[PDB]
């Protein structure tokens, strides 16, 4: 079923490689793992379009778990401070990064231990994996659509356990906002290379989900939306909304990092801005894109690993 | 010939 | 003709943007300029397959212009030494001095009966080093280099050019490039990422394969052996491919199969160099010459690379 | 699915 791991009677183990080559990425297209992924992505998109107008200063859900997953992001956020980067050329993966991940791989299992109540700890090895793989590559010193995909996966797992009763778009907004805060900070500090990047022939170097989320938020208002897709092209306005909206937050981040005229370096986002008249279109289109440009492409999905609990490699 |  | 320029009767003017969109990338495909590019592409490629084993501490060709141009590369190398970092903001600064001093340096490089040629040359070379303002390098800049050495060829500045010179020249050029990328922290200009051949270069690897192509099975390495870090290291002064793959090897951090899946694929798949070369050319015409993100910024004059039909 |  696409939505609730059959807790109790369903067993967990360490997830493992399954995507290997071209066919293996395709069999994956029909797996139970994927139908869960696509499902939770739909939900969080649908939800988030309730939150056009999030609380930029929000701090906690009313759901216990969004508050734990909040606080654990918090702990691995404190980790960057404890891991000053290495001097030298701002050009590739900065080496300090291996270290941070060593520290992570050390207290994560502890921090999820505390986070889930007793009865659940037998879920950690599976959970560990996904959260753990959310923040970039352990040894390539990169980060891209594949890990962002892993974080959504973490949450969908926690969700699949039924620990987000009545989760409003504001809870999705809140967890991802911390998530992107952290990933924005990691990419810049560890000076990380893109993974699965399709160059100038892709949406964005590291993200895709941000945009499917941002776009969703203004979906329901399109004409009465504080900005039009045309307008994200205006550095000043994007700034104005970069707290309330993921799409501005995305675009703001490209804009900060990348040096030329926007149209030359982010040609797809440019075309979108200039070609899709309204946000509901962008989101429909950016979802269609996701399921081609991430879910079906190997450089991007091969490090999705499957357990037996949350995201099984069984058929349909 | 161009990304779109 | 693909080969010469009507000197002195074709006229020369500051190049000027011509590729604008999907449409005009497809016209460009029938420009005199493109055939003049394809023509010298082949030339250097077959010449260099003559030179599997070049003198890695050669300094000077026996041709007048290849030392002159060597010397110009050298004059701007030096410019770097006097422009330290904090892409990297010290760099517009370097480009600024390149155009203050470069028309001048090509002044010395040619016979006084030639000065009419600079604005055009000036443009092509002075753009072989990545964008003034975008702070990137990519294969359109590499293609610009070739373009320049082709302008020179087209004024017949290079009689019975040998493989060994098409090395030497290029070998110097990349030496600077590896430097500019690291010292300036230049991003990849116009790239496919993982779905492309190299973040930054395509020609290194055509030349690279040419060289070993004639001897393929008796080549010091075979194409699968680029995947061994130390064998690659042995050859990197003497063979462009290894130099290419060496560069990747010292800059990109994970497994090679993972970060340069395309070069991997080649190496695990294409049995002999001549075929690797054959592929990379076919692929240079799709992936570089027919891709607008990549050629947009190749501007056209009236004299060397003119924007006209056939 | 995978570059070649
Ligand atoms: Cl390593």
């Amino acid at each position: 079923s696409l939505d609730r791991v059959d807790w109790p009677h369903a067993t967990f183990s360490t997830p493992v490689k399954r995507i290997f080559d071209t066919q293996t990425t395709l069999d994956f297209q029909s797996s139970l793992a994927i139908h869960r992924i696509k499902y939770h992505l739909h939900k969080y998109t649908t939800l988030i379009s309730h939150c056009s107008d999030p609380d930029p200063h929000a701090t906690a859900s009313s759901i216990a778990m969004v508050n734990g997953l909040m606080g654990v992001l918090d702990k691995l956020a404190h980790l960057i401070d404890e891991t000053p980067p290495l001097p030298g050329p701002r050009r590739y993966g900065n080496l300090a990064c291996r270290e941070w991940h060593h520290k992570l791989d050390e207290r994560l299992p502890q921090w999820l231990q505390e986070m889930l109540p007793s009865e659940y700890h037998e879920v950690v090895p599976e959970l560990q994996y996904y959260l753990g793989n959310s923040f970039g590559s352990s040894t390539r010193l990169d980060y891209g659509t594949g890990h962002e995909l892993s974080f959504m996966a973490t949450v969908a797992a926690l969700d699949m356990l039924g620990m987000f009763p009545h989760m409003r778009g504001a809870d999705v907004f809140l967890l991802f906002n911390k998530y992107y805060t952290i990933m924005r900070r990691l990419i810049l500090t560890y000076t990380l290379e893109p993974a699965g990047s399709h160059g100038v022939w892709g949406l964005d170097d590291h993200f895709h989900l941000v945009y499917i989320l941002g776009s969703s938020q203004w979906q329901l208002l399109d004409a009465q939306a504080p900005l039009q897709p045309r307008e994200i092209l205006d550095k000043s306005l994007v700034r104005e909304y970069k707290d309330t909206n993921f799409y501005c937050q995305g675009i703001n981040f490209i804009n900060e990092v990348k040096m030329g005229p926007f149209e030359e370096h982010s040609p797809i986002l440019y075309d979108i801005a200039v070609t899709v008249p309204r946000w509901s279109k962008v989101c429909k289109g950016l979802l269609k894109m996701y399921s081609v440009e991430v879910l079906k492409k190997f450089p991007v999905v091969q490090h999705f690993w499957f357990g037996t609990g949350f995201f099984p490699w069984v058929n349909i | 010939a161009a990304p779109k």
